């Protein structure tokens, strides 16, 4: 469905500026750095824990393959 | 059946933007010519391929004329032998693989055209193999005609140590030590397997620069158009 | 004459190399002493060469 | 009332040039558009350079490869052909006749009748060097290989249909429409010739 | 009264490309669809140019591929673009599917199922492509994989010999694999247009998983400019591989010609199949292993039926999020194990990873949804 | 009762409140929910419309509200329950009757 | 003093026709400058390694 037939909205005002009146990168580092840290801290112990576990099962299994191929002292 | 993997030697072409040492290629070719070419074939390299890389047109014509090659038939319907030209490929030692086996005690010496690309480790591997021949450790002996190399898989290879000190004099008068001879031949075998090397890396630099320019420009264009929405304020005013 | 055999010696006189060499020589005079055991000493040589040739790589090219 | 609506403060987002509310934006409009349109124009010049390279490489792909160019030309040594006799080579999968001509053959093919020929060509414009005639050894009618120093007109003769070529390679008496084919060539040094 | 809405051909372009109502808030994970399109066009062009120089005869095949790289003008850059382009395709595909799973886009049933079909056809295309160079891994890979169909009782052994057109992978096999590899991308092209045709019935999902009809923006210029930036980033990734490490995502053994006697040490398919190759080797019985390899991909068709949560997206669902990232890490583990020789402990790790894959999809993530609901009084 | 500790924790972990959304704003729209929405009074509907608009605009910016402005757990009205419950009750009667 | 960006707008960017002619001219001047400049960077990085550098020894 096209614009004009999407849904019903009442009593909502929207203000905006022309891109020629404004900056492309307002407060990019100033406000950007802390917002990125916030986003990173929010998801870190959802995303990271399984990949820590992969790293461990990987490095364990790799050098276990090496040990097993060595000769035994008997 | 343990494994010793090769170390990473600092080649003159190791870096991202580093070209092949072409004077090293010129030496390395001669190491194939004098030493390998009576045992290993190198089918995909012709005498024309050397021009504008390590030899001139006139030099490569001389190198081509030096070798025998079959051609024909002719008016009477017979296969004759002629001096080589630039359009001829590097000639095979034997007529077929079954002949090659007989000459090397059952072993079939691999074609060298892609040997850098066909082995894990590449020029690091081949260099370790050529210089790494040593006497076997205690408790070890293979069947007569199988030498000990710690870098070969299964610890036993059927190739006699091919390179040693003063194996052949070089055209530019570089002292032909075993290490020098291996370094040069590897540099050549790299170019054999990957002739594109220098062009590829020239293109790499030009790509990185153009991307360095276009990515922040297009990103700025994106932020410009989207700035209408990023800035906007919403107000709910029910009566 | 070769720069290679010079550097192979230079690297051989490091504590990581000389400790691995001693390990090689222990089974040298342990397999040779014993009669009739199928066990050999490939492992110990490769341990040594790994440590040696890593060092050789780092500075062999300088003389080429 | 709707008069209670006042537009929010956009100071944080504005360009420096339009921050001053007591000054007209019209001075800075010329500039502000200039900057943003430069970014777009720069981008297009860059993309132009890139697309030119990608396209032109792909076009190059379809043109003759290094190995086809290798068989393009054939070198012939001129001291290896005895004056009077023909010598044949393999060129682009077809025989190639080079013939050193005597002062007899030069003068005898010079004063021939131009009109009487089926394909009117004079000798001085069929070749460069007078002492040398280079031709493709393919019979023009239905494709054979002409045998040298034979025939009625004393040059090339065909045992296929019944064609007779002279010493200059021109058709005199036979079913062939056009004269034997003259390839493109140039002499290098006085001892060598490159055909192609 | 414009001629964008009027003209029969421009109408379709205007409605599906310019004036399409798009959610204001769709993230970077929505760019992969557009990029998959780029991948498909890129493969077709580079592919067509390679086909101008290649031959499917067993004797000349390997030689023709090298002839492209050595004698054909810029044939090398075309060749390695096509090979790394196939990798870029599969990266794009798995990201595109991951998005669907996390944000629950799979509720769009038809769109989703056509997707499963598209994936399967791209897999089929790439399998037959890697055979065409006729190197070691090409020949030996095709031999083992095809021959798995012989595990079907009664008919299986016949079926294998019919695909081959003989008693081994030979001349007849390579020529037909060239013909199927040529035709299939164009069939993909068609199925992809049906894919979008169903998507345009509903329009796009967004990260919240909440309906976006109250805040739609037009596709142009907002998402046309984004897609350009995305395409530019895809070209960077591709060209970084092609110009700095063209062999990194391959295997060396495909630089020596195919030998029906001399077997490669550890025979394996290309990286993007390795997860499923590991699942196959988990089961000790061969027909069991084949049915598991088939169900490892076909389970995608089961996903919408397994949905329990009253919320559509995982955005507001912590337990599910963790189980999702566990499933991703597990797939990375199966890819690693797929590349390893069959020995201790790679056997045991592989078994445990394969159990965890199906356990996550069929039991854990459904239970997690229900626990989340009962935490919200739902 | 005892699990009210976990329910309060989960509420904040889930985190839709940081966009100024109530729980019933996040419900997946099937045919029952569509009808439930359609049956809402003017006030309740326009509120829902704004809250979602607000959240979508925040999602677009990759941002959250100030902590003061977040939906408190206790203040989360279950506004859609009575409408949705009856929509489902109705359907189950038609489904029963058809057997 | 009309700023430089402003000059660029009035003279090159206003009419779309002149905007396009600018891009075509600019692309020519860019190509030759970029190519010459980038090749210099490459050949200096690989001094004495290339056939271009060692050519003189055999002519
Ligand atoms: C990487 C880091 C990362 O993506 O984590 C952050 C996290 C937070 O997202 P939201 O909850 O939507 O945002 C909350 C408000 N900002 O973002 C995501 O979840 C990214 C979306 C998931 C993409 C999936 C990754 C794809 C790769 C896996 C392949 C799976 C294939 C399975 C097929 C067999
Ligand atoms: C030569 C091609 C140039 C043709 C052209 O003008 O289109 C380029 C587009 C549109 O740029 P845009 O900045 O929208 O138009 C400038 C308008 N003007 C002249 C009145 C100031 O700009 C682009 O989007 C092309 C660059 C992206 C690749
Ligand atoms: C008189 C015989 C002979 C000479 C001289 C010789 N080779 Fe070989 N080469 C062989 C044989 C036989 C094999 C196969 C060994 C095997 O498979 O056990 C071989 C194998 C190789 C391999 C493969 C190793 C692998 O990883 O499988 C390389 C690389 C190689 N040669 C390079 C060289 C180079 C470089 C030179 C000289 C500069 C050289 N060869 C000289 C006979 C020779
Ligand atoms: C050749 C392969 C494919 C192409 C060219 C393709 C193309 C596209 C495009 C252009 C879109 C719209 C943009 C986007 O949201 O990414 C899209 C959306 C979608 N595709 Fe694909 N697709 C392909 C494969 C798949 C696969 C394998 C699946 C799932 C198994 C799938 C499922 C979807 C879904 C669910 C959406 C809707 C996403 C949403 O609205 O949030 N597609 N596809
Ligand atoms: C989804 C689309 C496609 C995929 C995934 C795909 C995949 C592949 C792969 C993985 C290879 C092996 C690359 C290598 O290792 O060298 C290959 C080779 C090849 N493909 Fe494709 N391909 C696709 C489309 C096409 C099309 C449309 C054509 C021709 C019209 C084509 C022609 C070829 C040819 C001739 C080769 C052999 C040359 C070579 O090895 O590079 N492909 N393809
Ligand atoms: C500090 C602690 C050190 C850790 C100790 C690690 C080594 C000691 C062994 C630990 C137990 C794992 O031992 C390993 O189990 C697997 C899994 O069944 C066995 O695998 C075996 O049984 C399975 C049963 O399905 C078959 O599929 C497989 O064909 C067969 O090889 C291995 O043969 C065995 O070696
Ligand atoms: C994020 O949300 C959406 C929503 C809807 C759609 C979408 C993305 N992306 C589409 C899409 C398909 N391909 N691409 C990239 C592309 C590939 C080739 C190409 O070649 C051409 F010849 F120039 F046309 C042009 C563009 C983009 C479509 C159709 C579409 O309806
Ligand atoms: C001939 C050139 C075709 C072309 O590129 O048109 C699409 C737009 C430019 O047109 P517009 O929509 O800005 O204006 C058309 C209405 N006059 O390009 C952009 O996406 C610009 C983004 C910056
Ligand atoms: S074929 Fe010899 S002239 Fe007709």
């Amino acid at each position: 469905r096209q614009f004009g037939h999407l849904t019903r909205v009442r009593h909502v005002i929207t203000y905006s500026l022309s891109p020629f009146e404004q900056r492309a990168f307002p407060h990019y580092f100033s406000k950007g750095i802390p917002n990125v840290l916030r986003r990173t801290r929010a998801c870190i112990l959802r995303v990271a824990p399984p990949f820590v576990a992969f790293y461990l099962v990987y490095t364990w299994g790799t050098q276990e393959f090496e040990k097993s191929k060595r000769k035994n002292p008997a | 059946d343990l494994e010793l993997h090769p170390p990473s030697y600092p080649w003159s072409h190791r870096g991202l933007l580093s070209s092949l040492d072409h004077t090293s290629i010129r030496r390395g070719f001669q190491v194939y010519k004098q030493v390998c070419s009576s045992c290993h074939s190198m089918d995909y390299v012709a005498y024309r391929h050397l021009v504008g890389v390590c030899y001139t047109e006139d030099e490569a014509k001389a190198l081509a004329e030096e070798v025998e090659v079959q051609d024909g038939p002719n008016e009477d319907g017979e296969m004759f032998m002629r001096p080589g030209k630039l359009s001829d490929y590097f000639p095979k030692p034997y007529p077929n693989p079954e002949a090659a086996r007989a000459a090397n005690n059952g072993a079939l010496p691999p074609d060298l055209s892609y040997i850098v690309r066909a082995r894990h480790g590449g020029e690091d591997y081949v260099f370790s193999l050529l210089t790494g021949y040593c006497e076997p450790p205690t408790g070890v002996s293979l069947r007569e005609g199988l030498y000990f190399n710690p870098y070969f898989p299964g610890q036993a290879i059927g190739m006699a140590p091919p390179i040693y000190n003063e194996v052949l004099e070089f055209d530019d008068g570089t002292p032909a030590t075993m290490s020098q001879v291996a370094k040069d031949v590897c540099t050549f075998l790299r170019w054999a397997a990957e002739p594109e090397h220098d062009h590829r890396k020239r293109m790499g630099l030009k790509m990185l620069l153009m991307m360095g320019l276009l990515l922040p420009l297009v990103y700025a264009m994106k932020r410009h158009k989207w700035s209408v929405l990023k800035s906007r304020k919403l107000a709910y005013r029910p009566p | 004459v070769d720069p290679l055999t010079t550097v192979r010696e230079q690297c051989e006189q490091l504590e990581k190399c000389v400790k691995a060499r001693e390990r090689l020589e222990l089974c040298d005079e342990r397999v040779s002493s014993r009669s009739q055991t199928e066990e050999d000493c490939t492992e110990e040589l490769l341990d040594f060469l790994h440590a040696r040739d890593h060092c050789v790589a780092h500075k062999l090219f300088n003389s080429l | 009332s709707h008069t209670d609506i006042k537009v929010p403060d956009f100071s944080d987002y504005r360009r420096p040039e339009v921050l001053d509310s007591t000054k007209s934006s019209k001075e800075s409009s010329e500039a502000r558009k200039g900057f943003s349109y430069l970014v777009t124009a720069t981008t297009t010049v860059g993309v132009a350079y890139a697309a030119k390279n990608v396209v032109s490489q792909f076009v190059s792909s379809m043109s003759a490869s290094a190995d086809v160019l290798a068989m393009s030309k054939i070198e012939i040594k001129l001291s290896d052909i005895p004056e009077g006799k023909n010598m044949a080579f393999k060129w682009r999968g077809k025989p190639l006749f080079v013939r050193h001509r005597t002062k007899k053959e030069i003068d005898q093919e010079a004063a021939v009748e131009v009109s009487q020929l089926r394909d009117p060509q004079h000798d001085l414009e069929r070749v460069k060097k007078p002492e040398w005639v280079i031709l493709i050894g393919v019979c023009t009618h239905l494709g054979c290989v002409p045998i040298a120093n034979a025939g009625d007109f004393g040059g090339y003769y065909c045992p296929c249909h019944g064609s007779h070529y002279d010493a200059s390679g021109r058709i005199r008496k036979g079913p062939a429409p056009l004269n034997l084919e003259v390839p493109s060539y140039e002499f290098t040094s006085d001892d060598m010739v490159i055909v192609g | 009264t414009n001629i964008r809405k009027s003209h029969p051909l421009m109408k379709i372009v205007n409605n599906a490309f310019i004036d399409l109502p798009a959610p204001s808030n769709i993230s970077s994970w929505w760019n992969f669809g557009s990029l998959l399109g780029i991948c498909l066009i890129l493969q077709i062009l580079t592919g067509l140019f390679l086909a101008m120089h290649y031959t499917s005869d067993t004797t000349t095949a390997f030689s023709s591929v090298t002839h492209i790289c050595r004698d054909v003008n810029y044939g090398w850059i075309i060749r390695y673009m096509h090979a790394n382009g196939a990798s870029m395709f599969f990266i794009c595909l798995y990201m595109h599917v991951g998005r669907g799973l996390y944000y629950g886009s799979y509720t769009f049933l038809e769109t989703w199922n056509i997707g499963v079909i598209l994936l399967l056809t791209v897999m089929a295309t790439a399998f037959m492509g890697y055979v065409l160079p006729w190197g070691q891994m090409s020949f030996w890979g095709a031999t083992v994989i095809t021959n798995l169909l012989s595990a079907i009782p009664y008919i299986g052994t016949n079926l294998v010999e019919w695909i081959w057109g003989g008693f081994s992978v030979d001349k007849a096999t390579l020529t037909r694999f060239f013909a199927f590899h040529f035709i299939l991308p164009f069939i993909i092209m068609a199925i992809a247009m049906v894919h979008l045709l169903f998507l345009h019935e509903t329009g796009s999902n967004n990260p919240t998983g909440i309906s976006s009809d109250v805040d739609k923006i037009p596709f142009h210029p907002y998402y046309t400019i984004k897609d350009i930036l995305g395409a530019l980033l895809l070209i960077l990734a591709l060209m970084l591989l092609v110009l700095f490490a063209p062999d990194l995502l391959g295997d060396p053994d495909n630089y020596t010609p195919a030998n029906p006697l001399n077997t490669p040490p550890h025979i394996k398919p290309e990286w993007y199949f390795l997860f499923a190759y590991a699942i196959l080797r988990s089961i000790p019985n061969k027909l069991g292993g084949v049915l598991a390899l088939a169900f490892s991909i076909l389970i995608l068709a089961l996903i919408p039926l397994l949905h329990t949560s009253k919320q559509r997206s995982m955005m507001f669902r912590p337990l599910s999020q963790c189980l999702f990232w566990a499933l991703v890490a597990d797939l990375l583990t199966l890819t690693w194990i797929g590349g390893q020789p069959v020995e201790h402990p790679y056997i045991t790790i592989g078994q445990l990873a394969s159990v965890l894959y199906f356990l996550l999809i069929l039991v854990l993530m459904p239970t997690a949804g229900t626990i989340e609901n009962k935490l919200l009084k739902w | 009762r005892w699990l009210e500790g976990i329910r309060k924790w989960y509420y904040n972990a889930a985190g839709f409140n940081k966009l100024g959304l109530m729980r019933d704003d996040t419900i997946h729209e099937n045919d029952d929910v569509k009808e439930a929405i359609r049956r809402l009074p003017e006030n309740l509907y326009d509120d829902r419309v704004f809250r979602i608009k607000r959240a979508l605009d925040l999602s677009m910016r990759q941002q959250i509200l100030p902590k003061e402005q977040w939906t408190k757990y206790e203040e989360d009205k279950s506004y859609l329950e009575p409408y949705l419950k009856e929509v489902i009750r109705e359907r189950k009667e038609r489904e029963e009757w058809a057997k | 003093a009309p700023t430089l960006t402003a000059r660029l707008y009035s003279l090159l960017f206003r009419r779309t026709s002149t905007f396009a002619l600018t891009i075509v001219v600019g692309a020519l001047f860019f190509e030759r400058a970029f190519d010459q400049g980038a090749d210099a960077i490459y050949e200096h990085i690989n001094e004495g390694k290339l056939w271009k550098h060692i050519k003189h020894k055999y002519e």
